């Protein structure tokens, strides 16, 4: 048979997790 | 307000401005329903007609009792001093 | 036989709310004419209103014409707050509609129907 | 995929991300518009015996609602189920 | 230990849930004792007051109260009280555990038709 | 006296009393697209019933197909094969993320950031042609079934699943540097349309209305269906019950979502799409070309349709609007007797006099975003 | 099972203080913001050039009806209306009789494009695969009555679309 | 019957029929039958003076606690002498349970609003009024909420047609939109599908 399938190890790790990634100086740089 | 005599020609200029009742039966104690020949919403907007004139609202229960101008102008003298 | 009544005990507190409604819908009639800037005159719906309450005057049913008045009450509702537009107090007016064949004649002459 | 390091550097900075290794643009990395023909499987009642299908009528195994109570001791006070489990925080990620 | 927050919007933190269980179960049983015995409302929820009221009494802690009362927060358990409560009183005047006021039409619950 | 504002006509009327700049009441007149839909139900076999039911909650598609179709199901007593279940989870949870981006950027394009509307509705778009690949259709699918799914997945789906799953998180991260910390967007959600727990399963919302007040709620979670047993994430919980909770909640069902398609794509397993009982479900074409009970079938199914024995369900899902409910009631008959819909942003709608009180008119706006309200399921 | 947004206590040292006062004294948020923007204005847009490109379809899309033939000329449509009682819309009107040779075949197949659905249920409800629901979806109309198809309009439509339905067809079938 | 048959769960049919045992013997003022479905839906078909009883019961009993109303619904049968069924849905979150609490009325007996017990009624049998004509009393706002404003008649009701009576245009003479009787151009074509065999002979009714 011949189906939809995943790959044999199967697919990636995918990410979904927030990654807002803290860019920037410190509040005490910036004044 | 003042006489009784204004408020019965009062009541009746109000009765002749109304189209459906015939001037000449209209007298102080004709009857709407079995003499004039009235339904029952032209009494109702006989009574609407009179608390336009005389500037008082009249409940249900005591103008299913006006049958008559003479009720009539007696309910407005009762409701006044006259 | 014994049934729950809606707002009326009987036949007089009906036609107490229908008196209600009327007087009501009677005072209504000129703003109605006024701020939908209607065609007709204020006569021309009082008669409207007046037709309207003489369909239903066969009904001996206190419950049935319970639910006629809740149902002006609605319709007056929606006349006074301005939620109907012109179209849907116009519609009262079968205007754009051809006057029915009445007789037996004329109704022969256009079709089938009794 | 077309663009210079330049303004690719300078997309990656006003991100603050890596944009190339995750693009919104698809190119050859998606399927072939053009498949080999599928071999799709059969279910389980496609078999030559012991196959009937009143063995397998579901329809049919669907019975009217069994009336509990109608109108024609000391036994312990129920809940419509047992109640419900508290639900665990999340050990992936709480935000805590 | 003086929960911060019960979690749930508009349900603030009750300092002193015991106390104000114990108080809201034996009001719970008082207006429960003016309903005939024979009615099943007083036996089962004098059953379920008498078993949360015995859990009150027998847990010092306030955590491991909600663990066994198994009702969600403590506050809402408190919150479920006064529903309770506010049932019973109810329950008095509609007193529905007479007989069933009228038997419906011969084919009112029949389905197909 | 105050000002009444009738905000004339999705498509909504809205009558305000306004006392200034505050609302105090407001009255949404709806009805504007009731178009009749469980009427015309009534009419129609449960196959021809099906589509009403795309056309519903028309960013959620799939899902009230799916709640449809398990209605019918658990009426016919019977049940999907486990690779049709697989489908259904994966679809739904992109329906899921299609629902969720109209939902956060509509509100945020009524509100004055019209930017990430755009840049979400590309992902969108794949998604819809995703929803192309599989069914023919960009949106109404009708691709989820009674029985199952209509037909299995084309070869190389899965892997452009992948490849969207792979960077839609990298999306949701940039949508989420748009809005989430922006003081602009917090000033108009944070103290923005607070419901309590007690209110808001008073007034009768459900899903992220509820999620957003703190209660620990949901239907794949507590009363799951086809396989959200098997599939693992979590369930986003808001402290405050405004606007801007209900935002990260939805935000962050975004993320679990695409964690559940990553598990779809790795847990599907093989076999058939439809139930293998043809009194209920088509058989294949080829085997209607050759079998004489199979043309039968055919034939019978799609002129009568399958009778469904008599009784009355009510099935609800966990829709991204919230509880997506279908009281279906069979008279034994090929059609149904009865299908209320029950639809979330109906009771969602009910309670917005509740939540507009004490705000502004550009609060409303804002709530009426933070309700997730598509006028089809609203009006029927 | 379940994760809390939105629960996070602010650090109260001064450290945290000061950064929270630059970020609201000196707009750090909006310059990511602006940033953000500025990066998508530094990306290749996803527009393509429409009508010289298209977007992307599959051969299972559902577009414009089409009656279909056998390859020898033979209409496939036999009449037996299955198609209009599947119709979930009611779009399909169909009457017939036996033709000068007493073959079954339709005298009328009219399908309103207007009540129609485009939901596929005729196409697969079709026992001789005659009506499809082809790959055009560029047919707009400057009046209503252009979409009323009858069957000279769909058999039309068929010997127009046949070399790319047939061969969608034949990519689409064994799925089906 | 494994992989096509759906799966009975007997611990949730013997749970809700306990339960159901429980209600029906709590609230024997009002409770008529007492029914569990085959797959394992609860339904209290109770008589219509106890709406508001049974359903702050069932909101605010410890054992209960269906906070949450799901749907209201009315169902119009017209061989009843009592043709609309009236259909609450409530959610129980504590015990994770669904029950159906059932009613009826016919056109002219109001049945008692339960905007008191839920508020998410509000809306719900305010469609029960447009959709069908059965009336609640003591309901805060009822008037129509999903028909047209001037509409005539109830659309749910099985004896009114599926196209109605009426249908709109534009007239362009009074400058305006106006109703007129329905003429349909095609008309909506009736399908008479049932077949005349016996389906399910476990549904089959005593003969005459
Ligand atoms: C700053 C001022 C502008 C400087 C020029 C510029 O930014 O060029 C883009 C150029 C390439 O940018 P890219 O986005 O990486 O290119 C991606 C393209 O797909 C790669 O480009 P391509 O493969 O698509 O190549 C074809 C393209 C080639 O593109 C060009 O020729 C760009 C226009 C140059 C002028 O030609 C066209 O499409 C025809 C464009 C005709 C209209 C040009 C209008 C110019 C505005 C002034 C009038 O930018 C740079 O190399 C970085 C900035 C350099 C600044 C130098 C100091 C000033
Ligand atoms: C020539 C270029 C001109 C333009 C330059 C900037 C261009 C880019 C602008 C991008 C953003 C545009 C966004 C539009 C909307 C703006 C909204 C906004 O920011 O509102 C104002 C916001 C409002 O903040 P808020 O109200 O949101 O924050 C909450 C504040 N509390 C808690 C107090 C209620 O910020 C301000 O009001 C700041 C005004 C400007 C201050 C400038 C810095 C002064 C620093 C002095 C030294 C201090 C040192 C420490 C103390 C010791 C002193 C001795
Ligand atoms: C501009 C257009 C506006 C149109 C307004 C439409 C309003 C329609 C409201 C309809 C309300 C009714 O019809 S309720 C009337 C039913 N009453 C009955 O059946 C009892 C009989 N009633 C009557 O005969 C009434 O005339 C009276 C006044 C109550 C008694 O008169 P009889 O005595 O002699
Ligand atoms: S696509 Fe659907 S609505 Fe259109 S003709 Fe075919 S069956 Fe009818
Ligand atoms: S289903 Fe096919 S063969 Fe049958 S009437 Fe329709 S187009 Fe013709």
């Amino acid at each position: 048979v011949k189906q939809d399938m995943p790959p044999v190890g199967g697919y990636g790790p995918i990410d979904y997790k927030r990654n807002l990634p803290r860019r920037g100086l410190s509040g005490y740089s910036m004044f | 307000p003042l006489t009784l005599e204004g408020i019965k020609d009062r009541v009746l200029y109000v009765l002749k401005l109304y189209d459906k009742i015939d001037p000449e039966k209209l007298s102080v104690n004709s009857h709407f329903m079995k003499d004039l020949g009235l339904d029952s919403l032209d009494q109702v907007e006989i009574i609407m007609a009179m608390e336009d004139e005389f500037g008082f609202e009249i409940p249900d229960i005591d103008a299913e009792k006006l049958m008559c101008p003479q009720e009539i102008v007696d309910y407005i003298a009762d409701k006044k001093d006259v | 036989t014994s049934v729950k009544p809606i707002f009326s005990r009987d036949m007089n507190e009906a036609k107490r709310r229908v008196r209600e409604l009327y007087r009501a819908w009677y005072r209504e009639v000129p703003n109605t004419v006024h701020l939908f800037q209607l065609d007709i005159s204020v006569k021309q719906g009082r008669d409207k209103v007046r037709e309207m309450f003489k369909k239903n005057a066969h009904v001996t049913d206190p419950r049935v014409v319970d639910l006629l008045v809740i149902k002006g009450k609605m319709e007056l509702e929606e006349t006074i707050n301005v939620w109907k537009q012109r179209t849907h107090v116009m519609r009262f007016f079968h205007e754009t509609e051809a006057p029915r064949p009445k007789d037996f004649l004329s109704k022969f002459y256009v079709g089938h129907d009794p | 995929a077309s663009a210079t390091r330049l303004i690719q550097g300078l997309r990656n900075w006003a991100s603050g991300r890596d944009l190339q290794a995750k693009l919104q643009l698809r190119y050859q990395e998606i399927s072939k518009r053009t498949q080999p023909p599928p071999k799709l499987p059969v279910g389980p009642s496609h078999r030559l015996s012991n196959n009937y299908y009143c063995a397998r009528d579901g329809r049919r195994e669907a019975m009217p609602p069994s009336i509990v109570m109608s109108s024609q001791s000391e036994k312990k006070a129920v809940s419509p189920a047992p109640p419900i489990k508290r639900w665990e925080l999340s050990q992936d990620e709480p935000y805590l | 230990l003086l929960k911060k927050t019960t979690g749930l919007v508009g349900l603030a933190v009750c300092e002193t849930p015991h106390e104000r269980l114990k108080i809201l179960y034996t009001k719970i049983l008082d207006v429960l004792g003016h309903i005939p015995k024979n009615a099943a409302y007083r036996k089962y929820t004098e059953q379920i007051t008498n078993e949360k009221l015995s859990i009150v009494k027998a847990e010092p802690d306030v955590k491991k109260l909600e663990e066994q009362l198994q009702g969600g927060q403590i506050e809402e358990v408190i919150l479920q009280a006064e529903n309770e409560l506010s049932l019973a009183r109810k329950m008095i005047q509609w007193k529905p555990w007479e007989p069933l006021v009228e038997e419906p039409p011969a084919s009112q619950w029949k389905w197909p038709i | 006296s105050n000002l009444t504002l009738n905000f004339g006509p999705g498509v909504l009327r809205l009558v305000m009393e306004l006392s200034g700049e505050m609302v105090r009441k407001c009255d949404p007149h709806i009805g504007l697209l009731h178009r009749g839909t469980e009427k015309l139900i009534e009419y129609k076999t449960y196959l021809q019933a099906l589509p009403y039911f795309d056309r519903l909650d028309y960013v959620s598609m799939m899902c009230n197909e799916q709640a449809y179709s398990l209605a019918v199901e658990k009426l016919l007593n019977i049940q999907p094969p486990p690779r049709a279940q697989w489908i259904r989870v994966l679809f739904g949870e992109i329906t899921r993320l299609l629902n969720h981006i109209m939902a956060v950027t509509t509100h945020a394009l009524d509100i004055g950031a019209m930017t990430p509307f755009f840049w979400m509705f590309e992902e969108r778009e794949k998604m819809f042609e995703f929803y192309e690949r599989v069914s023919g259709a960009r949106m109404h699918a009708a691709y989820v079934r009674p029985g199952g799914v209509h037909q299995d997945l084309p070869l190389g789906l899965m892997d452009d699943i992948y490849e969207f799953s792979k960077n839609f998180s990298l999306r949701i991260d940039e949508l989420e540097e748009m809005l989430t910390n922006n003081r602009i967007w917090r000033n108009r959600t944070v103290d923005i349309g607070v419901v309590t727990a007690e209110d808001a399963l008073n007034y009768g919302f459900s899903g992220v209305m509820l999620r957003g007040s703190g209660i620990q709620w949901d239907l794949r979670k507590t009363q799951p269906y086809d396989v959200y047993d098997q599939v693992e994430f979590d369930v986003p919980i808001g402290s405050r019950g405004d606007c801007y909770d209900r935002y990260l909640c939805r935000v962050e069902e975004m993320r679990q979502s695409i964690r559940i398609i990553s598990q779809c794509l790795n847990k599907m397993p093989p076999g058939e799409i439809k139930v293998d009982d043809a009194k209920v479900s088509p058989p294949k074409r080829a085997e209607m070309k050759t079998s004489m009970e199979s043309l039968i079938h055919h034939f019978k199914l799609y002129t009568e349709g399958y009778q469904v024995p008599p009784g009355a369900t009510y099935t609800a899902i966990e829709a991204p609007k919230g509880e997506f409910g279908v009281y279906l009631v069979s008279d034994g008959s090929s059609r149904p007797y009865r299908c209320k819909i029950k639809a979330p942003g109906f009771a969602h709608l009910a309670g917005l006099d509740k939540m507009s009180k004490g705000h502004m008119l550009a609060d409303v706006v804002a709530i009426i975003g933070t309700q997730d309200i598509v006028f089809g399921e609203v009006d029927r | 099972t379940y994760k809390y947004v939105n629960l996070r206590e602010p650090s109260m040292d001064m450290k945290s203080v000061t950064d929270r006062a630059a970020q609201t004294l000196l707009w750090t948020e909006l310059i990511r913001g602006l940033g953000m923007t500025l990066s998508y204005l530094f990306r290749e847009p996803a527009t393509i050039n429409y009508p010289f490109e298209k977007g992307p379809l599959s051969p299972r899309f559902r577009g414009e009806h089409a009656l279909r033939r056998y390859p020898s000329g033979e209409e496939r449509c036999i009449a037996c209306k299955l198609c209009e009682a599947v119709c979930p819309a009611q779009a399909i009107t169909i009457e017939a009789e036996p033709r000068a040779d007493g073959s079954r075949r339709t005298t009328r197949y009219d399908i309103d494009m207007t009540k129609c659905i485009y939901c596929g249920f005729c196409q697969e409800a079709c026992p001789v695969d005659a009506i499809v629901e082809g790959p055009n979806f560029e047919f707009s109309t400057e009046t209503h009555e252009e979409l009323l198809y009858n069957k000279e309009k769909l058999l039309n439509n068929g010997d127009k679309w046949e070399a790319e339905i047939a061969a969608n067809i034949q990519a689409d079938y064994l799925y089906r | 019957t494994r992989p096509t048959v759906r799966p009975r769960n007997d611990v949730a049919h013997k749970q809700l029929s306990a339960f159901g045992e429980y209600v029906a013997e709590i609230l024997p003022k009002y409770v008529q039958q007492v029914q569990v479905s085959c797959f394992s839906e609860l339904e209290i078909c109770i008589h219509p003076d106890g709406v508001i009883p049974v359903l702050t019961f069932l909101r605010d009993h410890s054992n209960a606690q269906f906070k949450s109303l799901a749907d209201l619904t009315a169902v119009d049968i017209p061989t009843r002498q009592n043709r609309f069924e009236i259909v609450y849905n409530l959610l129980s979150l504590r015990f994770n349970s669904r029950i159906r609490v059932k009613t009826y009325t016919d056109e002219l007996t109001p049945v008692e609003s339960s905007v008191s017990v839920y508020k998410a009624a509000n809306w719900y049998e305010r469609e029960i009024w447009d959709m069908f004509g059965v009336f609640f009393a003591n309901h805060p706002d009822l008037r129509r909420i999903l028909t047209d404003y001037g509409f005539e008649g109830h659309p749910f009701r099985k004896d009114f047609p599926l196209s109605g009576y009426v249908e709109l245009r534009y007239d362009d003479e009074v400058k305006r939109v106006v109703a007129e009787p329905v003429e349909l151009a095609q008309e909506f074509r009736k399908f008479d599908l049932n077949s005349p065999w016996e389906a399910f002979p476990a549904y089959r009714q005593p003969p005459e």
